[PDB]
């Protein structure tokens, strides 16, 4: 049946090429020989035999078979290399996680600088991301690695979330130490910089707010190589962490240790004056220092900017054409 | 890691901007000409221009304006680079010693902002109170010109109008006032604000908003006698000033878009206008004086003067002389006469300044069998299109072959003692239902001619409507003699067929040498072409014969011969064709993991593929299997404008951000993944847009030439006419020259006090990285031009490695010899 | 889409183990020993109750597709616990599971791990994942025991006694094939039903529908008493067979 994963062989796919270097293996583009559908194959190698099957992959297999959403990527099946015959101990063959092939990833479009986002295109983009995040957050799952690379999109304009390798369940009732600094520095929330270890789903929101600004500026908002440097840049725009804006900031391990040069005032509305008013308010709420005062995904979807966006009109972005390739 | 060396063989020739004023002395009339990274200073004479000084800047010159604040004897120069390095410059001369003073400097880049569509705009107040900058959408940046602002500190004023087309400071206002055209969903509008340095915000402007032409492009600021502003569009020219409104819409300007303007009479009576077809107009302001004693603008008139080169900048100098700054063609001095000549023109050319123009493609060919090699470049666009034959002999000798149409590609066919050149010309939908060319050109003046009669796409049934006056491109293959450079034959391709690639080669067991062209059927409706051809021609006995045609489902962007087979890139697909004994192309194998295979290069059974954005790919042809294998790919996403193979392991690429990078096989076989990963080991911001990489050298080889430290030779052509050269180094030689650069940068004084390390830093709107793996040979070659005290200061405590003495101290005379050898590679 | 992980009692007469000549009693004992081995090893390591249950569920499902004569149970058990830890985000190093398995097993029993215990366990991970069809998410009676108990209102002490007794019955049911017969929601109800009978409590009074004598129907739809009695019979059989008695 369709549900008996792990048995079908990778022979059933014609491998097209190398599209990414992942975390637990390389990722290849491929075509299904029977249906012709294009799929992306993530390789999982247990040959290292250090800790067996990577937990990063286990998380993706566990979570993505639970999550069903238009804006969250679909694991179609899991297939294997031709296994040795009646000798599992000798068998070191790898396993593949089959995914729907999504045409592009955000960064490649932004890095090339070929993509131009109208207000309406951004509205559709953010709404799909927020709706996918809300689904995941409602199911009490935290992405913990929101990045432009992880946001896949098709030329049709459909956006899907992708890298769930670092994702973990969150329980409000039971707070336990979690992997620190999960999100990449450029999109990392201030709480992780201060080392909460008991972080809220609001961590993903902060990253998505960073993406919102980057879509308008076409340049990432907070680019730094050091954790303290990131805090300074965030502090300049969003304001310096202070007890008045973040009553519980004093409880964070590094509050006293990590300090911005000055107690900067908030300047977000001034520096993003070019952003439409409806979107600027969303950014102010998404980029709020205190996780308890930071907006939720549902609240972003019930915002003037996104509430009246209609998903029927996907409005595809302005993607490069041959004339745009020509100079 | 990899070690490479980059030098300029020909400096940028295209004119990016030009201004006049009193910069070198309050008495002389100056002409400052800005080429990319180069500033040229001239003094105006009665015969022409006297050059006085040229400086290079570590940055692309984006803004260039002369101004004279109260208290100065002479004009000061403001320059802003494309990386947002601002400076104020002063000319100072002590007898025979000429130097440029940096009076103020700083970087005005904002942390958060959206770069504007119409690019950086810089303007200066008529009272020289402030510098206005339009860098980002929704923001207006003000640098106040007070005596104390030596760091050029500035503030931003929120600007409600997000999409600004053009802005100028107005003349005749009680306060500093800006007039600008902006676009919102309701069309384009003209609007004014007053700028308050005290309040640091805009105040209500002197006159109300007026709706203007949908394609209103430029704002002309009228001087005090009239005041107000003029707005130039596609169809109309309008004057605005409070309650006064004028509009002239002469049919002559509708034909071609006007791109440049300048003021002939300081009082504003006469302005000059130029258009994309090279025509030069005079815009006349017809005064009417009232008994009140006030002077008002009665009417506007436009008069056609003649034809100039397609000009990026015009500047009227004195008497009848105008300097025409051309980016797409050769620049000029022309004289405007009061009496027309017998053809009806008032414009007569005086001098012509060589502009290599946009170098779309180029090849190196030893025409005279000299072992040297000469560079034939596809240069210019439209009427300025040309083939330029360049040889070394101390200056470069350049020959110009006028084509009067755009040359797309070039390839040399020795067997036929001729070149094949792809070209396109502009025709316009005429009343016959066909099209008419605006002027005769190479494809129409061929000795013999032919037109494709291919029936491949003839089934059509796809409607493409034509409106009178619309432009079309007509593509041709030109056969051009290598000695006379006379057009022997022109072959015209199908209607709406664009020629994208050209090779000359033998295939298979066929002894004939063919011209092969890859095309794309381009229809405005299609974002990406879905039809195309590969056409095999034979040039024999003065005629071009169609030998075979292969239909493809896309655009043949690039082709390259591969060991008797034809390697062609059709959209995403990279395909290898065999040439059968029946003289038809037969597909052998395909590769498909490419967004769009814009560029192709081959070495052995290896192929370098350049995606538009997933960077470079190292393919290999596996003959035992009859198919391709992916060897390794550059996973950092970068746009590609041109690629080249340096050696079996190193690969060179150019980004559209004016950045050069080198990728290498990771050469670690522990894991398959490492080998499949291509590591960018070289990063270098060039400052030019590279279109063509080409193996070869222009230096004369008598076989007596001392073996230079540099190994290899790649020439590249750029949009601004700059020709450069990339070559490799050993680790020892790199370290020596790199350590020397760091020493030279501390010694050499930069114009605008721009850090050299910053200038070469790989920079994209998103990223900035320090340069690596590249030696700025233009910096190294400047060691020979610095004074003796500076030379000895540079060589202090400098040690070599692996020489006769493992640690060998350097002297100023030793390094002079080393650099002098390095100057001999071009 | 998703696999079926529930069998009928009658189907357990045809497991690979049964068909290789193993009798029903031996496979039953072999399952208890493996489950309890998983339970004891993980308890020593400090593992959450869900992690223990997940490993046990993997274990039970595994031997629906394989025979006990060809796959040593204690190796399989250790492998299931090793994978369960990663699935439930309570990871342990395989060497530590072996260390604890050695502490608890005698020499004859640890002989299954062969000459290289870690290798035998790590190698098996491949078969385990394929066998459980990469369906890693598992629900357990515990969450439903608490979800349903939270909707009971009345004497704090009588309901807490009900929960703990039912909780113990859940732990004891992990040694049986009930995991392979009934969804966890039903198991949670059956243990509430069993404890109520034993403590002589009438649970309907604690519900929002105190005159609805079939109190469980509001928690789990379409469950006959036939099922809850079959489950109760199977749980109490363990106590009767063993020296141990109902907790009460
Ligand atoms: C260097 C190079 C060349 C070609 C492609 C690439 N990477 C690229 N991937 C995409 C699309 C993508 O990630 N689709 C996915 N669908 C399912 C997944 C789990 S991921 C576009 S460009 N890199």
């Amino acid at each position: 049946t369709e549900s008996d994963w792990g048995k079908r062989c990778v022979d059933k796919f014609d491998i097209i090429g190398i599209i990414g270097e992942g975390t637990y293996g390389q990722v290849y583009k491929a075509k299904d020989k029977d249906t012709g559908e294009l799929v992306a194959l993530k390789k999982v190698r247990l040959d290292n035999e250090k800790e067996g099957f990577p937990i990063t992959a286990i998380r993706e297999i566990k979570i993505l078979r639970q999550l069903i959403h238009r804006s969250v990527v679909n694991m179609k099946e899991i297939v294997t290399d031709k296994q040795d015959a009646l000798d599992f101990k000798k068998d070191k063959g790898a396993f593949y996680l089959v995914f729907e092939y999504m045409d592009h990833d955000l960064m490649g479009l932004l890095e090339s600088g070929l993509v131009h986002f109208s207000e309406d295109h951004i509205k559709s983009f953010m709404k799909q991301l927020m709706e996918g995040l809300e689904y995941c957050h409602k199911k009490n799952f935290l992405h913990r690695d929101i990045k432009c690379s992880n946001i896949l999109l098709n030329n049709s304009g459909q956006i899907k979330l992708a890298d769930f390798g670092l994702a973990r369940l969150y329980n409000s009732e039971e707070s336990r130490p979690y992997t620190n600094k999960v999100i990449t520095l450029w999109y990392r929330p201030p709480e992780l910089l201060l080392g909460e270890e008991r972080y809220t789903p609001a961590i993903d929101v902060w990253s998505c707010g960073c993406i919102l600004g980057e879509l308008f500026t076409k340049k990432p908002i907070f680019q730094a190589n050091l954790e303290l440097a990131q805090l300074e840049l965030i502090s300049r725009l969003c304001g310096s962490p202070c007890p008045a804006v973040w009553p519980d900031v004093i409880r964070l391990p590094y509050f006293n240790t990590m300090k911005p040069k000055k107690q900067y005032r908030r300047r977000l509305r001034e520096e993003f004056s070019f952003i439409p008013s409806a979107a600027l308010d969303l950014l102010d709420h998404m980029l709020t220092l205190d996780p308890s005062k930071r907006c939720t995904a549902e609240q972003t979807l019930q915002s003037d900017f996104l509430k009246d966006v209609e998903l029927s009109k996907m409005a595809p972005p302005d993607l490069p054409h041959w004339q745009d390739c020509h100079e | 890691m990899s070690y490479n060396y980059v030098v300029t063989a020909q400096k940028p020739t295209a004119v990016n901007g030009c201004v006049t004023g009193h910069f070198t002395s309050a008495e002389d009339l100056n002409l400052l000409i800005a080429k990319n990274t180069r500033l040229e200073i001239y003094v105006v004479t009665a015969e022409g221009l006297r050059p006085v000084k040229e400086v290079g800047m570590y940055g692309k010159i984006a803004v260039m304006e002369l101004f004279r604040p109260k208290g100065e004897s002479k004009d000061l120069l403001f320059i802003l680079t494309a990386k947002y390095n601002a400076c104020i410059l002063e000319y100072k001369q002590s007898g025979e010693s000429i130097d440029i003073i940096t009076r103020a400097h700083g970087n005005v880049q904002d942390r958060i902002g959206r770069p504007s569509e119409t690019g950086i705009i810089g303007i200066i107040d008529p009272e020289c109170r402030m510098i206005g900058l339009r860098l980002y959408d929704g923001l207006f940046k003000v640098i106040p010109l007070d005596r104390d602002n030596k760091e050029l500190k500035a503030f931003n004023i929120r600007l409600e109008e997000l999409h600004v087309i053009d802005v100028k400071f107005l003349y005749g206002c009680q306060a500093p006032t800006i007039c600008f055209v902006y676009q919102d969903p309701q069309g384009r509008h003209v609007k004014t604000y007053e700028v308050s340095l005290r309040e640091k915000e805009f105040n209500k402007g002197p006159w109300k908003q007026e709706n203007v032409e949908a394609e209103a492009s430029m704002v002309i600021a009228v001087p005090e006698p009239f005041g107000g502003a003029i707005i130039i569009g596609q169809e109309s020219i309008t004057y605005h000033n409070g309650d006064k409104y004028l509009a002239i819409a002469p049919p002559i300007i509708k034909q071609s878009t006007i791109v440049c303007h300048n003021r002939v009479d300081p009082n504003g009576s006469r302005y000059l206008l130029g258009d994309m077809e090279g025509r030069l107009f005079m815009l006349l302001l017809e005064k009417e004086e009232q008994m009140d004693g006030t002077v008002t603008l009665k009417d506007l008139r436009v008069e056609l003067l003649g034809e100039t080169s397609i000009a990026e900048c015009l500047t009227y100098l004195d008497n009848g002389v105008v300097f025409v700054g051309s980016r797409l063609g050769d620049s000029q001095l022309v004289k405007l006469n009061v009496d027309s000549n017998e053809q009806g023109s008032y414009v007569v050319a005086m001098e012509t300044f060589t502009n290599l123009g946009p170098i779309v493609d180029m090849c190196v060919v030893d025409l005279e069998r000299q072992g040297q090699g000469q560079l034939v470049t596809c240069s210019g666009a439209f009427k300025e299109g040309s083939l330029r034959i360049i040889r070394n002999g101390q200056k470069l000798h350049i020959r110009t072959v006028p084509l009067y149409e755009s040359p797309r590609k070039i390839c040399y066919q020795e067997v036929s003692q001729c070149f094949g050149v792809l070209s396109s010309r502009i025709e316009v939908q005429d009343t016959s239902g066909g099209t008419t060319a605006l002027r005769p050109s190479a494809s129409t003046q061929a000795l013999s001619s032919s037109v494709s009669s291919s029936k491949l796409f003839s089934s059509s049934t796809a409607p493409h409507e034509t409106s009178f006056g619309e432009e079309v491109e007509v593509h041709n293959l030109l056969i051009i003699d290598q000695h006379t450079f006379e057009v022997l034959h022109a072959h015209q391709f199908l209607q709406n067929e664009y020629a994208l690639s050209l090779v000359s080669c033998k295939l298979g067991k066929d002894p004939n040498t063919y011209f092969i062209v890859g095309t794309a059927m381009v229809y405005p409706e299609e974002a990406e072409p879905k039809q195309g051809r590969i056409v095999v021609f034979q040039y024999s006995d003065g005629k071009l014969q169609t030998v075979a045609e292969k239909e493809v489902k896309g655009a043949v962007y690039s082709m390259v011969e591969f060991n008797g087979k034809l390697l062609a890139s059709i959209n995403s697909t990279v395909r290898l064709y065999e040439w059968t004994t029946e003289k038809e192309l037969r597909t052998e194998c395909n590769h498909y993991n490419n967004i769009m295979a814009l560029y192709l290069k081959t070495k052995g059974d290896f192929i370098l593929v350049g995606d538009l954005m997933r960077s470079v790919l190292l393919l290999a042809y596996k003959p035992m299997e009859g198919n391709f294998e992916e060897i390794a790919r550059d996973f950092n996403p970068n746009w590609m404008s041109a690629v080249e193979i340096l050696d079996d392991d190193n690969f060179l690429g150019a980004e559209n951000a004016f950045n050069l990078f080198v990728c290498q096989k990771d050469s670690a076989a522990t894991t398959d993944e490492e080998r499949q990963h291509l590591q960018e080991v070289g990063l270098f911001h060039l400052g030019e847009f590279v279109n063509v990489f080409c193996h070869g050298s222009l230096v004369m080889q008598n076989l007596g030439e001392t073996s230079t430290p540099t190994q290899g030779s790649v020439l590249f052509g750029t949009v601004n006419g700059m020709i450069g050269l990339v070559t490799s180094l050993s680790e020892s030689w790199y370290n020596l020259l790199l350590d020397m650069q760091n020493r030279l940068n501390k010694v050499i004084k930069s114009v605008g006090k721009i850090e050299h390390s910053f200038w070469r830093s790989f920079h994209t709107e998103r990223k900035t990285e320090p340069a690596t793996g590249f030696i700025d040979g233009d910096l190294i070659e400047s060691f020979l031009d610095i004074s003796r005290p500076k030379m000895q200061e540079v060589v202090a405590n400098l040690q070599y490695d692996d020489g006769s003495g493992m640690k060998r101290e350097a002297t100023a005379d030793d390094l002079i010899k080393v650099v002098e050898e390095l100057t001999r590679i071009h | 889409t998703k696999p079926c992980w529930y069998w009928d009692k009658k189907d357990l007469a045809h497991t690979p183990s049964q068909l290789e000549g193993l009798d029903p009693a031996t496979e039953a004992r072999y399952r208890r020993e493996g489950a309890r081995f998983i339970f004891d090893v993980g308890t020593r390591l400090g593992l959450h109750y869900d992690t223990l249950a997940t490993g046990i569920i993997y274990f039970h499902r595994f031997y629906m597709f394989h025979s006990f004569k060809q796959f040593p149970r204690y190796v399989t058990g250790a492998c299931c616990l090793f994978l369960a830890g990663k699935v439930e985000e309570t990871p342990k190093k395989c060497k530590d599971i072996i260390k604890t398995a050695r502490s608890l097993l005698n020499d004859v029993q640890f002989g299954q791990f062969g000459d290289d215990p870690k290798e035998e366990v790590m190698v098996l991970e491949r078969i385990l994942l394929q066998t459980i069809k990469f369906d890693l998410q598992v629900e357990h009676p515990y969450q439903f025991l608490l979800k349903y108990a939270k909707q009971l209102k009345g004497d704090k002490n009588k309901i807490q006694k009900l929960v703990q007794m039912a909780w113990t019955f859940v732990n004891d049911s992990l040694c049986t094939t009930l995991s392979l017969q009934w969804e966890p929601e039903i198991i949670a109800v059956a243990v509430m039903y069993l404890a109520g009978r034993l403590c002589k409590f009438e649970i309907q009074e604690w519900t929002s529908k105190p005159m609805y004598r079939r109190w469980w129907e509001q928690f789990v739809q379409d469950v006959p008493v036939d099922v809850l009695e079959d489950i109760c019979h199977q749980i109490l059989d363990l106590y009767s067979q063993g020296k141990q008695q109902m907790p009460h």
